[PDB]
Parts: C-alpha cells; structure tokens; sequence
C-alpha cells in the first residue's frame, strides 16, 4: 500500500506487522510489536560493570 | 579553519549520545540451566553491594541446584501495545432536558483524560508518552435506552471557535472534523494522530507555562503544559429546536503504536483532581495491607 | 579500585576513597544536540569549562530526626556562576549533569541515604487537609533554589507516589558502613530538544534518609550532606537580555 | 452489489477488538519525534528492578510511615531466635504490595518466574552477625524454630563489606503458572513463606548502637513473565475527580 | 443497552451497576444492544494448567 | 452471502473521510480544461508573498482605516526614542491579522517556521536616517530602552538608494511547532517582540518634509509549514445569508 | 517597489546553525485545505407554514448562502473540481422518523 | 464504500456455524500442553472398547 | 481498472494515488495530491531577477 | 561558596593520606617578579 508515513511509531527500533484500509497509517491496526528488552538499562545501569561471581566493591 | 590544539582535540559537539546498554530479543522466559555444587573461595554470586544502585545479578543457578527447564513462556503480552491498547472509559457528556449543567442541547468537553482512575493509573507510570488512538463514542439515555435521535460531534482544536449554543454558527464545521451519527446506529468510532506540538505527550511537568513572577494567584498555573491540550470536543443534538431526550455521551479510548519513556513509581493514594497529584493530607494511607507483628502472619 | 575515584571536569577536581562505582541514567551518557533533533535555526553556544565544572552549592546536617530534601534541576544553577548568567541571558537552555552526593561519618556511625533522581517531579499539596481544597504548591517550593526544600511527607514523596519504588529511577545509596559518597550522571530529559531553564525543572534530585542516622553518645554529631553538582555539554540559544524569571 | 450476510457479533463493541478506524485528520504529519532517554518497551523490563519491600508492614499512622522501609536487627541471646517473616506470593496482600514488581503484577491474573530479595544491612560498620534466611515452599507451614526452616531453600548471610546477599525464591510449582494467591480455595497458588532467623547473633563492640535496620529490595528473575492482562484490584478515587 | 464484562480472577467484581470496575481500562466489555444480532467473541485456553 | 460482520463506525458520517460515492451521471465527460495562469498548488506558496502588516492598528473610524496601513517617523532629540513595538506572533490578534499569511495561518493549529518582515521607506529623496529594529525571544519583557532592545536579533537599516529593509525573525522556538498564541497558558507559545528605535536621527534639510511614513510587508521563510487544519476564529456573517 | 518579496534568508542576517527540516507540507495542499465536508444549503418542509407547506421544495444550487465555506473557496477566483455531496435528514429537533 | 447487499440469513445464530469471532485477550499465548496419556481422536476410537 | 477519464484533474501537472468502484474517475477518492511548489510566480515575477547580494537597484 | 568557583580540590580523609592542590600557572605575564604590597602586587599569583 502507497500512503502516508503518519504513525506514532514511524521510525520505531522495533517493526510492527499491521493492517490498514486508509491513505494514513496511524489508521491501522496496533499489530504486533517486536519482542526486544533491555532490563540493564534500568536494572544495571552502571559505569563499569562488575561480574557475578566477584564482590561487587573491591 | 582550526589551528590551536586543544580546539582540534575538543569533543565540544558531538551528537551521538554514547549507550551502555542494547536490546536483545526475548520473546520467551529465560530458561535454567542445570548446576551442580560448587564449594569455592573467592567467587560469591550471593553477597552483592546494593548501594551501587543496581539490582541483583544473582541467579537460580547460583543459589541452589538446579535442573534443565526449557521455558516456552512467552513476553508477548507484556508490550506497551498489549498493555494499553484496551479501550477504556475517560470521559461523559451529559445533555439533559431540565438541568443546571448543558440544558441548551449542547456540550464542550475539554479533552483530558485524567478524569477516570483506572486508565489515569496506567498511562501515569511513565512520563513521557507518544501514540495514536481509537475513539468510540457510545450515546444512550440515561436508562441505557436507545432513541432515535441524531447527533453531532465536532473536534475543535485550540484556536477554533467553540461553539456556544445549538444552532451556533461554528456547525457548519467547514473545515473542523464532525461526525453525525444515531444512538441508533453502532457507537461512532474514529482514528486520532499524534497531535502534539511536542515528540511526546507527558503526564507529568514540573514547570509553569510562561514567565514573570508566579505569584499566588497564578500558582493554578503551575504544571500546565500546553503542549497536551489538544482541543475540546463538542457535542449537539441537531435541530433548532430542542431534543425530546436527555442524552449521556460516554467516551472511550484504545492507544495504538505507543511509545513510552522513563518509568515512575505508581499513584498509591486516591486522585483528588484532573489537574495535579495533590493528594489528601489527612488520609495518607500505606500502599498496601498491614498486619500486627513482623513475625505472624 | 572501585572504592576510590578522581571526578575531573573544568578547573575542578573530586576525590573519594570511599565510592560505590559510578550510575550512569538510563545507561547514556550525555550528548550536545543533533542537527536532526534541534529545531531552532540560531548557532547556538557552547561555553564549556567555564560552565561545564563543579559547583558545591549546600550543605544540610543529617539529625535523627531528619525527613528528607529535594532540589530542582537546573533551578539549582540559574544563579550561579558563568552557567547562571547564560541561563538568564539565553531562552533556550539543555545540558546534562553529573551529581556527586557527599556524606561521610565513623565507623560506629550508621544509616542509609538513598539518592535518586526523578525526571519532571510535580510537587502535590496536600488539598487543605480534607482533599476538598484544590490548593497549589508555592514558587519556593516548586523551584526552591540552592537550599533546596524539606520534604514533608516523604512516604509518598509529596506527590500521592511511593517513596518505595524510587529505585526505579537513576540512584544510589550512602550506606555509612559502606561508602561516604553517590555519584549520578544524567543526560538531558526532556520532549523537547531544548527548553527554558527558569520556567522548566526536568528533574529532582532527592536524598532521603530510609534507615535513621544513629551513634553513641560522644561520637561526632554533627553530619553533614554536602551537594556538589557539574553541568555537561551546556548548550544555549536564543539571545537576549538577563532575565531571572 | 456483492452478496455478503451478516454474522453475529455484527454491530457490538469489543474494547480489546484490533481494528481499523477511519482517520479525522487526512495528510497529517505528527511532530518527529527525537531522542529521548529512558524508553521502555516490555513492562517485564521494570519487574527486574528492586523496590523496597515493606516486610515491615505494621505501622499505620501518617508520622511512622517510613518505618514499613526497613526492619530491625540486634543482640539476642543465641537461641536462634526469630527475625521476621512473611509470604512469598507476590500479587497478593501483604508486604510486595510496596513494589513495583508487586504492583505492576496486579494488571496480570497468572505469573511464572523464580524471584529474588535483596537484603541490605545499614548498621554500622563495626557491627557483624550471620542470618539464616529460609524459603519454605507450599505445604510447609511456618516454621516453629530454626532447625525446622533450615531443611528448605535457604541462604546463610555473612555481614562484611559486601553489605547485601541475596536470596533466590526459586520457581517452585506443581502448575507452570499461578493465578494470584488468597485465602480460600486459591491458596492453591501459594508460593510459600520467607523466615529470617539469627545463626549466630549480631555483634557489636563498646560505642556502637545495638540495634540497627535492614532494608528489603525485591524483583523478578529473567525466567518471570505474566499472561492475562486484568485490571488491577485498586480503583484510586471516591468519588468523581474533578 | 447492555455491557458484558469479562472479570478474571484477582480482578475487582463490580458490586453495583454504577461501580467503578465498569471503566474497564483493561478487562475486555463488549457493549451491544438486543437490537443487535447476539454478541459474539472467541475465548482462548485460559487455565494455568 | 460472504460472512461479514459489522464493526462500529458503521453508517457514521465523517465529514473528513476520504471515501468512494456513487457518480451521479455516468459517462459523463467535463470541458477540457484550458491553460490559466496563476496556478496555485500549495497554500505555502502564498505565505512566502509579502502583505501589508497594520503595524498602526490604532485608528477605528471608517476615514481613517488607511492610516493603518502605515507609521510614522520624523526628526527626534537623539536620545534612541522608541519609534513603534508589536508582537512577532503570526496568528495572534494584532497587527498580523492584516496580512495574508496571519489569515491562512487561521486555518491551521500548529505552525513552525522563520518569518519576515521588509520595511519600506516613503520619505523624499533628501531623507536619511538610521534605525534599529529589533526582534527579542520569549522571556525577554519589552525592552525599556535600546541599548536592552540591542541584545537580542536586530539589524541596523540605513536609509539610502535602497528603500527598504528585512528584518528576519529566525524560528527560535522550544517545541518544534507552535500553536497560536493567546493570553493565558498559551502564551507559552509566543514568538516575541519585535521593536524599532531611532539609531541616529530623521535628518532632512530644508525644504523637506519633517515627517515621513514607512510600509510594513510581512510574510514566511522557506522553512515555513503548518499543521493540523482547524476553523478560522471568524465567520463573516450575522444572520443568514440571504 | 519592484514589486518582488525579500530574497533575504536567515542563513544572511544571523549566525546559524544546520537544522535538518522533516516537517511535511503536505497538509497545505489544495485538497488537504478543501476535500472537508462543510454545510452548503438547508430545506425546511414544514407541516405547517408560509414557505414549503406542500410537502417538496426546489433550492437553486449556490453554495455561497454559508460563510465558513464561502470563505475558503473566494480566496481564489478561479477553481475546478469534483464534489462528494451528503445529504442528513432530520425533523427540527433532531429525531428520526419512518419517511 | 464497497457496494454490497444482504442476504437471506444475515442477523441469524446457526449453533453448528463455523464461524471467525473477534478474539478477546489479543497477543494472549495459553499454557504449554505437556505430555498427558490416553488422547483420544475420534469416538469411533471409543466403540470398539 | 479500464474506466471513463471523467475527474477534474485529468490531465494536471501532478499525479494523484487515488481508489474508486465505478467506471466514472471522478467517483474515486481525493488521493494524495504531489508535493510540488512555485512560489516564484507570485513572490518574485520579475522579468530580470536581481541577487540576494547585491544591491536589487543598481 | 565563593571559594568553590575557582580552581580547587575536594579532598576525602581515607587510606591515602595526603592529597594534592596544583597551583596552575595562570598569568597574564610569561614571567612574574616577585611580588609585595605595593605596585608589585601586579605579579601576585593569588589565594589559597
Ligand atoms: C468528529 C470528531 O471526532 N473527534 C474525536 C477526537 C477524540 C479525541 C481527540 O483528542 C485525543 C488527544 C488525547 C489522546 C490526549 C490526552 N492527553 C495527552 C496528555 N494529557 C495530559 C497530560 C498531563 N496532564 C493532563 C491534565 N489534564 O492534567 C493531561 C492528556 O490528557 C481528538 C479528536
């Protein structure tokens, strides 16, 4: 289909498999969303990372 | 041209935010290993330093021994889309016949959906937002009562005259989005874009809106951000002449292609207002259950 | 080697022998604006090290008793030095920063702070009480400045939100047996690529204490929270004269 | 025109239904969007975070508050005495309810995953001692002694430099996923109970304070996920918000 | 007028008609009309088992 | 039949949806269409064409509706006196609402882009002068004098062969777009103020005039756009249009 | 006088910067700017009445009786085009009735 | 739209139709089926016991 | 699709992406209409054009 | 918080019992006499 670049998610680091009947994307269906994550960037977000098996402060 | 050396070597203007962290995909649990025991000096996966401010690395495999379980669980359903892209109430309308509210056949709803608890709840633990949306509107008496009667919604986005009567002039919605439809007729539903001035719409803005001196007075002011008023919502029924039922307007809205950034802790007490997190200094209550000791349970 | 480390930006130097590795927000470092993100057509400046540096500007004493504090970023700094005067002179204004919390006490002196930086902290009232006033929180309190502000009801952060999950956000904790210092580094947060530093705070930096300062008596009492914080890749625009507010 | 014949379902409003709507704003462009740190993208991402958990959930006036953070911790007598307890069960009342992972848990009606809580000692410096922290899986009803919980899952902690150890509530289950767990018939679902007792006894010398407090982080593990999104059990508002 | 509410177990059980839980923010309704043909949805396996 | 099964949105009328309706006369083939000129394709293509801009919008009755079109300057004491001031917002009420640019502006929400303005001076041949216009961000109060007015974008005109002059108000915004600007929250979305000060004098010898006009004529930059079409906040008609 | 708009950019009259520009024009095109339904004539056929009480009414078709549309379409002198005409019947206070 | 037109039948519940029904829990994946014995495939399986 | 060439802008200097049911063109919808501009025509019809850096009367 | 704005260093008492403050040559002379109350005060390298 040849219609408009006008989703929220244009451009997104994740690609969506959707359906539309309309010349403007963001009429379209959620789909479905890929399924990346990225705990650490929450979870472990530390300058140098320290390894399991050693202290964590030496 | 460039000739002294500290201005050749100068890292004043680089635009590429370094990342210390990347995706990778997970589209299921992850699974276990198995272990066996292990009787060591020197490694300890089990004492870690939480001042650090990161989370514990340890795992099963680690702490106790384990066997091989492969998890076919899967993450889908724990998307943003998954996850918000169920529609839910943010707002109603009435139009009563003999009121003190909208007895002149016609109403202006600001758009703001921090109205209702459940969906406010949800969109508030991140602050920044950027999406599109599904809009259904479903119209009924208030006995739920279908009649037939027409209607006529019509999107005013800031700047376009609101209307301010049932016959008002700003109907002929030239150039404004409307639709006309029956309570009849299946609840009206349409497609709304990501229309903000900004990257992303955010629940949250510690900031006023203009400059000068914010004095009480004007203190109302602070955490408004225009950059979410998106317009009003207007509603009439069409005719010169009043309707013959009273009217309920409920509005529900299903995100779609949602984008979300920067976590926040969840509202533990009771919304007062649209506007703010004030909350009830009198009955700040624990966000949980309680119970008498720390030893029974 | 982990435990000691040397902060070096400007004309300014920090040392501690007692850290707890460095938290780097949302695992970026901060970055000056793309020529794809900006939208503002003026050349913008980049003063540097002459903004870009250490600024130590409070102290509070930690007491057994103490609550918590939380201050405004850039509201801190719009005073301050060379990065205050571009602040008022400039309309536009992003940077980052790097926040380098002190504390440090005996060996028989014992409690946690937790430091944490939370992006766009709305202050709440407490609505008269009863919750049927809608009141509004005070310019000094929504941007107190370099002395910061006491909280006063820190369960809930003064914003109906849990004090419990503040872990989600970029922190830190000064557990006194184990380390005198938190060190957070934050990029610039914000919707927009650039903003006005007198009208917006795009975050809060709070220090709370979650297990209570305790000693015997005899042993130093008073124990003080220094707040030594450097901008990072400082960008201005849109010039004009020297506004405050 | 083309024969067609209306199925049912025709007309209704389903609020999870994926579909197509027509769009209000034809040839609209939205603003770019920029950089912008912190973006989220699965909410399993946020259940690998700790938040303090409130073991100490008893105190319920507006001043005290604070104390539900942490849990205390002194000299005993060395008779293996008690610390403190309370359940495992994540989505259920109780102590989780103050975490995110708690929460967020809330929005699922099954779970799956092994879990994890951090203990952090904040006493001083000078203070040692060694703890025994037990998980008693399903059946096992809480613990009368010591010897008792040390015959399940359990971690034996060691105050030193590392402040915090962590002990691991592995996925331990008959179903491979739990609906939320309550009294009654879907007690079926409990995880199981968590005892913190002293191994030896906490020490200190002349100078030092004889009591001090443990604060308690918890998470999942990167085996945890959730399936059947429900609305959560809390509406926060009385009244309309105006 | 009508509103089906599908409530999963853990899930507030509206105790009114007026209630709360009928914003369902995140359980599935289906809104529909006895003038219209019979609702109809499709169900998936549900159990933990 | 095919199974089909309606879903909402069924028998609605948009009036901004883009759909397919039964032709009304089959076969039928309109009149060719001959060459016109001044096509236009893009409104954009008349908001880069200059107009007047009632910077003197003071005077009200009928007769004298023409002087705003035009305002004065005339021979000073060299203190750098104020010679005139208005806001830089496009579609804001005030001087703006003269020009083609602030009309079509009034039909679109948001908008972003650089604008200009050119001033032409009407004064004899024996005129000189020099003056300092100026265009000062958001946040910036009007200047009191021109050495504040000085500090932000200006440019310095020198009457001569030349008769006129552009100023340029460089988009310097926040936001990537701005909506229109009212008193209240969106100010929030103002562009800034512009204002013009003596540099020298009005200098003419005699014989000459002592006071003289200038034309305003406003119009967008190439990096101009707008978004989200909306109603005009007019509707030129009073009752019904007979 | 020349009767041409200033060539002047900003690039000439300040210190820029490089902005890449994303921002579509798209929405200003002429069928963006008109294809919007708007209202360009109304009939009454009262029961009971001085002006169409016969039960049919003859409107000579001139969309200029409305000024939101009049407007629009005047700011050009010239146009040619196609048209989508909807027509919603009512009686005057809006209900729907079996005619 | 599509020009289209109604059929005898529209409207009507036909309790042997199989039929495609919006889904209700969208992106919900069920537990996994382990390994249990005695599956049966069809009744007829069942007669000659 | 083989139908009548009956729509207001058969034949414009821009291509329209359009979808319609009928013989007649002029049933289908609005499309998207090409991008294309001349401000010129209107801002700047001079006979002779003068530079941005010169002087414009010379 | 006058002190702080110019070139300094936050020592932190620990295992390393000494710290080091650099006195940068920044001068407006590529050499300074010595200095002394008076006009000399011009080569004056500053405080601590
Ligand atoms: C025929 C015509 O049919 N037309 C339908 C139609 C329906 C809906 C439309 O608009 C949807 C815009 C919604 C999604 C934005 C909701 N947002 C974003 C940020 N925000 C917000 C943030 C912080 N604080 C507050 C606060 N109130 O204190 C509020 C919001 O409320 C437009 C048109």
């Amino acid at each position: 289909s040849h219609e408009n670049s006008n989703s929220a998610t244009e451009g997104s680091t994740i690609n969506y498999t959707t359906i539309n009947y309309y010349k403007d994307s963001y009429a379209a269906t959620a789909g479905k969303q890929s399924l990346k994550q990225d705990p650490d960037k929450f979870a472990n977000p530390v300058k140098d990372i320290f390894t399991e098996m050693a202290a964590p402060l030496k | 041209g460039d000739r002294v050396a500290d201005v050749i070597e100068s890292s004043i203007g680089d635009s590429v935010s370094r990342a210390l962290t990347h995706a990778l995909p997970a589209p299921t649990g992850q699974n276990t290993q198995v272990s066996s025991h292990r009787l060591d000096t020197g490694k300890v996966p089990a004492l870690q330093a939480a001042e650090i401010g990161a989370s514990s690395n340890a795992s099963d495999e680690s702490m106790i021994e384990t066997r091989c379980v492969l998890n076919s669980h899967s993450t889908a359903e724990t998307t943003l889309d998954s996850f918000f892209s169920r529609a839910g109430l943010v707002g109603e309308i009435d139009l009563p016949l003999e009121g003190t509210t909208n007895p002149n056949g016609y109403a202006n709803w600001d758009i703001d959906i921090t109205g209702y608890a459940q969906m406010r709840r949800k969109v508030e633990l991140f602050t920044y937002m950027r999406f599109d949306a599904e809009f259904t509107f479903v119209a009924c008496t208030p006995t739920g009562e279908v009649v037939p009667q027409l209607l006529q919604y019509m999107f005013v986005p800031p700047g376009a005259p609101k209307p301010d009567s049932r016959e008002s002039l700003a109907w002929q919605t030239a150039t404004n989005p409307s639709v006309f439809v029956k309570l009849s007729d299946p609840p009206a539903q349409v497609s709304v874009p990501f229309m903000s001035p900004a990257s992303a719409y955010q629940w949250f803005y510690d900031g006023y809106p203009t400059f000068g001196e914010h004095k009480q007075e004007k203190d109302l002011e602070y955490g408004a951000c225009p950059n979410n008023m998106m317009g009003t919502f207007s509603v009439r029924t069409v005719g010169t002449s009043k309707s013959k039922y009273p009217l309920v307007v409920r509005i529900y809205m299903r995100m779609k292609h949602v984008r979300a950034w920067i976590p926040r802790p969840m509202r533990n007490q009771n919304y007062l207002f649209k506007a703010n997190p004030n909350y009830a200094g009198n009955s700040i209550k624990p966000t949980g259950a309680s119970r008498t000791a720390i030893t029974t349970l | 080697s982990d435990r000691v480390a040397q902060l070096t930006i400007g004309n300014s130097t920090i040392t501690t022998q007692e850290a707890a590795n460095i938290i780097v927000g949302y695992g970026e470092w901060p970055s000056y604006c793309s020529d794809s993100d900006a939208t503002a057509v003026d050349k913008p400046t980049r003063p540097d090290v002459s903004v870009n540096r250490f600024y130590t500007l409070d102290t509070k004493l930690w007491e057994k008793s103490s609550k918590g504090w939380y201050w405004k970023f850039p509201d801190v700094l719009t005073e301050t030095g060379v990065f205050g005067q571009n602040a008022q002179f400039h309309y536009l204004y992003r940077s980052g920063f790097c926040i380098h919390v002190q504390c440090n006490a005996s060996k028989f002196h014992q409690g946690a702070l937790l430091v944490a930086v939370l992006p766009e902290y709305v202050i709440g009232t407490v609505a008269g009480g009863t919750g049927t006033e809608d009141t509004h929180p005070p310019y000094k309190q929504t941007q107190p400045g370099a002395d910061g502000f006491e909280l006063q009801h820190p369960y809930v952060l003064d914003a109906g939100i849990p004090i419990s999950q503040l872990t989600v956000c970029p922190h830190q904790w000064i557990n006194l047996r184990t380390n005198n210092c938190a060190t957070i580094i934050v990029p610039y947060i914000n919707a927009l690529p650039f903003d006005s530093a007198l009208n917006h705070c795009n975050f809060g930096l709070l220090v709370v204490p979650i297990s209570p300062l305790d000693y015997d008596q005899g042993a130093t009492p008073v124990i003080p929270i220094t707040i030594t914080l450097a901008p990072m890749c400082s960008e201005f625009a849109g010039l004009r004269q020297a506004v405050t507010q | 025109g083309f024969p067609t014949e209306l199925k049912p379902g025709t007309n209704q409003f389903l609020t999870t239904d994926d579909g197509v709507s027509a769009p209000i704003l034809p040839n609209f462009h939205p603003t770019p969007c920029i950089h912008i740190p912190g973006e989220v993208r699965n909410l399993l991402e946020l259940c690998q975070v700790e938040t303090i958990l409130e073991v100490n959930n008893v105190p319920t006036n507006a001043t005290s508050l604070m104390e539900r953070l942490r849990f205390p911790v002194s000299a005993q007598a060395g008779k293996g005495e008690l610390c403190a307890v309370f359940r495992a069960d994540p989505g259920r009342n109780g102590p989780w309810q103050s975490t995110l992972l708690g929460q967020l848990c809330g929005y699922y009606t099954q779970w799956s995953g092994s879990l994890e809580v951090t203990f952090m000692f904040t006493g001083s410096f000078m203070a040692t001692g060694k703890m025994l922290i037990a998980y008693t899986p399903p059946g096992g009803p809480l613990p009368k002694d010591r010897a008792t919980a040390m015959l399940g899952t359990h971690v034996i902690w060691d105050f030193g430099l590392q402040s915090s150890v962590t002990l691991v509530i592995p996925w331990i289950s008959n179903t491979h996923y739990r609906a939320h767990a309550r009294d009654g018939v879907f007690d079926y679902y409990t995880t199981g109970l968590v005892s913190i007792w002293y191994q030896t006894n906490y020490v200190v010398p002349i100078g030092a304070p004889n009591t001090a407090y443990i604060i308690a982080l918890a998470a999942a593990q990167k085996n945890f996920t959730m399936k059947l999104c429900k609305d959560a059990s809390d509406i926060l508002q009385t009244g309309t918000i105006q």
